[PDB]
């Protein structure tokens, strides 16, 4: 009769652990116990696209923003999501969203958000080339 | 640090 942080804990280990199904299912069971929680479904977000499930990762950013509006991380891996869909211009403005919050709360990601922002504008010039 | 990781 694990906790909810407990059962995040167990999640994160099975994370570390590269168990990404049996996290996603973790993260499920802390859902269960507390669904006010944005990063339990950040995290199980992070999970579906470890698994190349951006659908189902979607919906859990969807989730994480009507909880926490401010959340770099639902608007980063929504942008993520987007891009498997070749949604490109969404995607784009979600990272720079992902960006200017993560500026605005100080927080350090090293060069990961300008590198998925250089990732995302490169696909979407791909996809004019490939196309003429 | 990474933003691909789990808080």
């Amino acid at each position: 009769s694990p906790s909810a942080q407990e059962l995040k804990e167990q999640g994160n280990r099975l994370f570390v652990g590269r168990k990404y199904p049996e996290a996603a299912a973790c993260y499920g069971r802390a859902i269960t116990r507390n669904p006010l929680v944005a990063v339990y479904y950040t995290n199980r977000a992070l999970c579906y696209l470890k698994m190349q499930q951006p659908e189902q990762a979607l919906a859990d950013c969807r989730r994480a923003l009507e909880l926490d509006g401010q959340s770099v991380k639902a608007h980063f891996f929504l942008g993520q999501c987007q891009l498997e869909m070749e949604s490109y211009d969404e995607a784009i403005a979600n990272l720079q969203r992902a960006y200017s919050l993560a500026k605005e709360q100080r927080l350090n990601f090293g060069d990961d958000i300008p590198s998925a922002l250089r990732i995302a504008k490169k696909k979407r010039w791909n996809s004019i080339e490939e196309r003429r | 640090p990474t933003i691909e990781e789990v808080d």
